[PDB]
């Protein structure tokens, strides 16, 4: 059944991830992005309007609170806009620190 | 086809 991301939804999911050892340190490419979006959708039924990021540089934290993972640095056309380096990391903190709107205020409206 | 050429996507991120 279909359904918008809600908390409690992204929140569950996140560690539903990390649990099946998932996304941990794995490298991050414009492609896989995508490729995220969809998992969600097939086998969670989830609509994917909620993967969203900050521009950076720097650490790239998620556009959508409850989210517990954040890019963080160490060509191709899935490059980086930065050219930077990302990959995926847990941490829970950003179910209780809105790291978005905390750093990068001004990507919002 | 349809199922696998889902799976081996999600190989690279460690689920399937």
């Amino acid at each position: 059944p279909l359904r918008t991301m809600s908390y409690k939804l992204a929140i569950d999911m996140s560690h539903f991830i990390k649990e099946k050892g998932g996304l941990e340190g794995i490298y991050y490419s414009a492609r896989r992005h995508r490729i995220l979006d969809i998992y969600l959708e097939k086998e969670e039924g989830i609509i994917p309007d909620w993967q969203d990021y900050t521009s950076g540089p720097g650490i790239r934290y998620p556009k959508t609170f409850g989210w517990l993972w954040k890019l963080v640095p160490v060509t191709s056309q899935w490059d980086d806009p930065w050219g930077e380096v990302l990959a995926w990391k847990f941490d829970p903190t950003l179910a209780y620190t809105y790291e978005a709107y905390v750093r990068y205020p001004e990507e919002f409206g | 086809a349809y199922q696998q050429g889902q799976n081996q996507l999600y190989n690279e991120l460690n689920l399937g």
